């Protein structure tokens, strides 16, 4: 596709260091500062049960596919204005592709 | 004799446009070298650098401060309280060799301002003019604060930096950035989850979390939460004191008031002990990398 496909092993370090302070590793997994990312791909924004999302995150209502996903990781507050997702962003294409590849496999 | 007077002299024929360029080179390397400290970036070590080079000030005799840029000399460089900051200097020297005209103090302080602004924080007015002083003006170690203390210490410590209750609570909000490293200070773990984005998380986590006092692997005592975070004794003391507690509460409700007060305080901290002539330029407000299309 336009997004390559590469790393499940390398994105595991990128996830554990840049996301795991919230982002969980299992289904039924807890929401913390942020939601459990299981079943994220193929689901709309702001749909995970038991969590309180900002109006802006549910409002944006976009289906999370690998492409609009990497436009969100580059700058979270420009794609969804008003989001409480306190993250600077992945400025490198390799970093985004490697992580989406891990997220495609881990959030099955 | 009265204290020494440190007059701010603008670098020979330099203006806003020249400093905006120094900012951009830093802000870009902040975006480029994003691998450091398990992807927190060099953002926090830069604001901690600007604070330590300015934290050496003594209002009584005007010694220390950001002016002299004395952090380059072995004595202050090797301060046990400046541990880990060597990484902030290695990040800035390739940028100093690209702009050899800029003074050391101007660079370290500009590093702090660039980092806060880039980590989506408030706009911090910055002034040029700091001039390099020699090895004999380098402040003797231990002027910086101890973490294993209480509210009474914090209040009397900052009095030396000419800071009031509202200023120190505001300045402490910069702890929303980064972490404490065991190999550096004897304390381990972050204050929040958003380690590289300037928010009021510090205050929220202070009052909203479940704090239990434990000991770490360096045998020092710190407050840990179930969420995996931490707070230094000086941090926790902000909710123990009744006067500091009502300001911690205010910033937890209003982030825009916090952003308004930090910028006033942080600027003051970096400009402490520097005299600006009346012919000197009005403070610069730098454009972020996002504001210029990057
Ligand atoms: C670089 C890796 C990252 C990736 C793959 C990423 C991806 C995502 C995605 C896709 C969502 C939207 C979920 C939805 O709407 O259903 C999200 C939400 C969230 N993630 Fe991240 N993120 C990253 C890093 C981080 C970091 C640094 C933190 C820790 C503070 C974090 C915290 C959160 C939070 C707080 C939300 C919830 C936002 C809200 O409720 O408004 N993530 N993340
Ligand atoms: C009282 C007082 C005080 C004290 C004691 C402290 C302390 C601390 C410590 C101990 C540490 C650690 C080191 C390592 O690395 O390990 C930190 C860091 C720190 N810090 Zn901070 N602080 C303070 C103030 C401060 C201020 C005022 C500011 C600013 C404005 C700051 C900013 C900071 C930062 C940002 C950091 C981070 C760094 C890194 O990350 O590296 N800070 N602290």
């Amino acid at each position: 596709t336009e997004f390559k496909a590469g790393s499940a092993k390398k994105g595991a370090t990128l996830f554990k260091t840049r996301c795991l302070q919230c982002h969980t590793v299992e289904k039924g997994g807890p929401h913390k500062v942020g939601p459990n990312l299981h079943g994220i791909f193929g689901r709309h924004s702001g749909q995970a049960e038991g969590y309180s999302y900002t109006d802006a995150n549910i409002k944006k209502n976009v289906l999370w596919d690998e492409n609009n996903m990497s436009e969100y990781l580059t700058n979270p507050k420009k794609y969804i204005p008003g989001t409480k997702m306190a993250s600077g962003g992945l400025k490198k294409e390799k970093d985004r592709n490697d992580l989406i590849t891990y997220l495609k496999k881990a959030c099955e | 004799t009265t204290p020494l007077v440190h007059v701010a002299s603008v670098e020979k024929g330099r203006s806003y446009e020249d400093f905006q360029k120094v900012y951009n080179a830093i802000a870009l390397k902040l975006r480029e070298d994003d691998e450091y400290d398990n992807y927190i970036g060099y953002g926090p070590v830069l604001v901690r650098l600007a604070w330590h080079t300015s934290g050496t000030w003594d209002k009584h005799d005007n010694t220390g401060g950001s002016y002299g840029g004395t952090y380059r000399f072995k004595k202050e460089f090797n301060d046990p309280s400046n541990a880990g900051l060597q990484n902030g200097f290695k990040f800035l020297e390739p940028i100093h060799k690209e702009f050899p005209w800029i003074s050391s103090g101007d660079l370290f302080s500009l590093g702090g301002v660039t980092a806060v602004q880039e980590m989506q924080g408030p706009k911090i007015p910055w002034r040029c003019g700091r001039v390099d002083t020699p090895e004999d003006t380098t402040p003797d170690n231990g002027r910086l604060p101890d973490a294993d203390k209480d509210a009474d210490y914090v209040r009397t410590f900052f009095q030396r930096l000419n800071m009031n209750d509202r200023e120190v609570v505001a300045l402490m909000g910069a702890h929303a950035l980064g972490k404490t490293h065991l190999k550096n200070s004897g304390y381990e773990g972050p204050w929040g989850a958003a380690n590289n984005v300037f928010t009021n998380e510090f205050y929220l986590n202070l009052l909203n979390e479940d704090w239990k006092l434990e000991k770490n692997d360096a045998n020092n005592e710190q407050w840990d939460s179930k969420s995996g975070y931490m707070m230094l004794p000086t941090d926790y003391s902000l909710i123990q004191d009744p006067k500091y507690l009502s300001i911690v509460k205010e910033y937890a409700n209003d982030q825009d008031k916090f952003f308004k007060d930090f910028s006033k305080a942080f600027e003051k901290l970096l400009e402490n002990g520097i005299t600006f002539p009346k012919d000197a330029p009005s403070p610069f407000i730098f454009k972020t990398l996002e504001e210029q299309g990057l």
